C-alpha cells in the first residue's frame, strides 16, 4: 500500500536526497519534487532524529538535538517530504 | 567561517620524523573528517591520510608505511607522524577539512574545503652557509649573470648595479641540490655595444648567512 | 588505484575567452570528483564539487559537467584572476587521488626561446666542481625540452631546472639548466652541448663549447 | 506500522546511531534477536544511501561496490 522508499511516521514519507546542497539549493530541490524539508518540530521527538539530525530542516538550520551556527555557507544532506 | 592553522618543523635530517599539528576554530571538530596533503614544490598534490574524532583512519597506501595521524579533541587538534624522512619528502604540507559533514551513514564526502595556509617542510642535512657567487662571463644581443650557488637556507636577493637595473632581468627560483643547497641563477640581456662601456655588477645577499657579495661580471676574451 | 588524468597541460587563452579542461579517469568515479584552483604561492581553492555543484561564493562563470569517467571544467569568461592552475580530484576505494594538473597562459604569438651556454667559470672550477648553465630566454608555449649532450652522449641525472613565472609585459617564460659535474669528470670531455627543442625553433638548437 | 526505520521487503531495518566496534555492533543487534545488514541484499537496493559505511555482517563497512577493520567503530543497523 505504501511506495515510500525511505522513512514513513505519520503519512509523512521522507525521501533522502544524499548530495549535499546550501539550504536554498535544498528547499528548491524539495519544492520541485513538490516537497518541503523536514519540519524540525515533527522529528526532533522521534525515532527519526537518528537519521534527520544534521540534514537541513525547513526553519533554516540543520535538525539537531540541541557553537556560533555560521549556517549560510555550510553544505549538508536533507530530507524532501511530500505527498 | 572554519579556520584552521599549522605548526611544526620547517627543516629535517633525512631519516628524522615530520611533526606537524593542525589546530581548528570556528566549526563542529567532532563532525568531519581531518586529512593533511602535500604538494612537493613545482609537483602535482597527494593525499596523505585522514582522521575522525572517534579514531578512525584512512591513510594512503604509498605511505602507509610510515604515516600516522593523531587526534586531540579536547583541543580540537590533529597532529602528521611521518618517520623515516627522505628528501623526496620535501614538500608544502597542507591541513583541510572534508567539507561534508561526516553523518556516519551513507555516501561519504570527497571534497577538501577548508584548507590551512601550509607548513613548508624541507629535508636536508645542510647547516646555514653563505652563498658562493660565480659569474656567467657573456660570450644582437648578449646576456650575462651570477650562479648562487651552496647556500641554505632561503631566500637569496639578486639585485644588478644597486638597483639601477631592472630591464631584461630574469631570476629564476632557487632549485634544491642533492648537496641539500639551494642554487639559483640570475641573467639579465643587455646590448652587445653596452658590453664595453658599462660595468655590471650584480648584488647577492643572504640575510640568514649576514653575507652581501658584490661580483663583477666581465666578458670573455 | 584510480589514476586521474588532465589535458591539455596548458590551454593558452587571451582574457575573456572560454576555457574548457578535461579530466578522465581509469575507472569510474561516479560524481564523486572535485576541481581546485591554485595560484601561485597559495593553497588550493575548492571550485566544484560532486562535479557539478559550485562551492561557496565561487563566481557562476565557473560550471562543471561529467559522471563515470569523464568530466569537464568550463569558465565561460576568462578574468585575469582565473589565470592558474586546475587540479582534479576523486574518492574511490580507500583513498583519494589528484590529476596532474592544467595551468592556464595568456595567450600570446609563438616565440622562439635565445638559446645560450655559460661555461664554468675559474672561480668555481679550483673548488672541484663545475657548472655549465644553459639559458632559454623569452620564450612561448612554456613547453620546452633541454637536454645536455657531453660529447654526443645524452646526460641524465645530473642536471637541475628552473622556470619562471609567465612575465608581466611579453607574457613569456624562460629556464635556466645547471648541469654539475666534478671537475675531473668535466676534464674527462671536452664538447658540452646544450639541446633545445621548441615549437617556435625548426630544429633543435644546440649551444656548443670545448673545455 | 511498527517499523521504527527502513522497510524494503518484510525486513525491518533500525538505525544504531552510537559508535561501536564490529564485535559490540554485532552482540547489540543480537542482543536485540537481530542481526547485521547483508552487503548483497542492500548494495542494489535504495537502501545503500543509508546503510553505506555502516557495519555489515561479513566484518567489513557496507560500501558501493568496492571489493584494517579490526579497530574501526561505525554505526549499525540492526534487522
Amino acid at each position: 500500500k505504501e511506495s515510500c522508499n525511505g522513512l514513513y511516521y505519520q503519512g509523512s514519507c521522507y525521501i533522502l536526497h544524499s548530495d549535499y546542497k546550501s539550504f536554498e539549493d535544498a528547499k528548491a530541490n524539495c519544492a520541485a519534487e513538490s516537497s518541503t524539508l523536514p519540519n524540525k518540530s515533527d522529528v526532533l521527538t522521534t525515532w527519526l532524529i537518528d537519521y534527520v539530525e544534521d540534514t537541513w530542516g525547513s526553519d533554516g538550520n540543520p535538525i539537531t538535538k540541541t557553537q556560533d551556527s555560521d549556517v549560510s555557507q555550510e553544505v549538508r544532506k536533507y530530507f524532501c517530504t511530500g505527498s | 567561517q572554519v579556520q584552521l592553522q599549522q605548526w611544526g618543523a620547517g627543516l629535517l635530517k633525512p631519516s628524522e620524523t615530520l611533526s606537524l599539528t593542525c589546530a581548528v576554530s570556528g566549526a563542529s571538530f567532532s563532525g568531519y573528517y581531518w586529512t593533511w596533503i602535500r604538494q612537493p614544490p613545482g609537483k602535482g598534490l597527494e593525499w596523505i591520510g585522514e582522521i575522525h574524532h572517534t579514531g578512525n583512519t584512512n591513510y594512503n597506501p604509498s605511505l602507509k608505511s610510515r604515516v600516522s595521524i593523531s587526534v586531540d579533541t579536547s583541543k580540537n587538534q590533529f597532529s602528521l607522524k611521518l618517520t623515516s624522512v627522505t628528501a623526496a619528502d620535501t614538500a608544502v604540507y597542507y591541513c583541510a577539512r572534508v567539507g561534508g559533514y561526516y553523518y556516519g551513514w551513507g555516501k561519504k564526502p570527497h571534497w577538501f574545503d577548508p584548507w590551512g595556509q601550509g607548513t613548508l617542510v624541507t629535508v636536508s642535512s645542510a647547516s646555514t652557509k653563505g652563498p658562493s657567487v660565480f659569474p656567467l662571463a657573456p660570450s644582437g644581443t648578449a646576456a650575462l649573470g651570477c650562479l648562487v650557488k651552496d647556500y641554505f637556507p632561503e631566500p637569496v636577493t639578486v639585485s644588478w648595479n644597486s638597483g639601477a637595473l631592472t630591464s631584461g632581468v630574469h631570476t629564476f627560483p632557487a632549485v634544491l641540490q642533492s648537496s641539500g643547497l639551494y642554487s639559483l641563477s640570475s641573467v639579465v640581456t643587455v646590448p652587445s655595444s653596452s658590453l664595453g662601456t658599462q660595468t655590471y655588477i650584480c648584488n647577492v645577499n643572504h640575510k640568514p648567512s649576514n653575507t652581501k657579495v658584490d661580483k663583477k661580471v666581465e666578458p670573455k676574451s | 588505484e584510480i589514476v586521474l588524468t588532465q589535458s591539455p597541460a596548458t590551454l593558452s587563452l587571451s582574457p575573456g575567452e572560454r576555457a574548457t579542461l578535461s579530466c578522465r579517469a581509469s575507472q569510474s568515479v561516479s560524481s564523486d570528483l572535485a576541481w581546485y584552483q591554485q595560484r601561485p604561492g597559495q593553497a588550493p581553492r575548492l571550485l566544484i564539487y560532486d562535479a557539478s555543484n559550485r562551492a561557496t561564493g565561487i563566481p557562476a562563470r565557473f560550471s562543471g559537467s561529467g559522471s563515470g569517467t569523464d568530466f569537464t571544467l568550463t569558465i565561460s569568461s576568462l578574468e585575469p584572476e582565473d589565470f592558474a592552475v586546475y587540479y582534479c580530484q576523486q574518492r574511490s576505494n580507500w583513498g583519494f587521488t589528484f590529476g596532474p594538473g592544467t595551468k592556464v597562459d595568456i595567450k600570446r604569438t609563438v616565440a622562439a626561446p635565445s638559446v645560450f651556454i655559460f661555461p664554468p667559470s675559474d672561480e668555481q672550477l679550483k673548488s672541484g666542481t663545475a657548472s655549465v648553465v644553459c639559458l632559454l630566454n623569452n620564450f612561448y608555449p612554456r613547453e620546452a625540452k633541454v637536454q645536455w649532450k657531453v660529447d654526443n652522449a645524452l646526460q641524465s641525472g645530473n642536471s637541475q631546472e628552473s622556470v619562471t613565472e609567465q612575465d608581466s609585459k611579453d607574457s613569456t617564460y624562460s629556464l635556466s639548466s645547471t648541469l654539475t659535474l666534478s671537475k675531473a669528470d668535466y676534464e674527462k670531455h671536452k664538447v658540452y652541448a646544450c639541446e633545445v627543442t621548441h615549437q617556435g625553433l625548426s630544429s633543435p638548437v644546440t649551444k656548443s663549447f670545448n673545455r
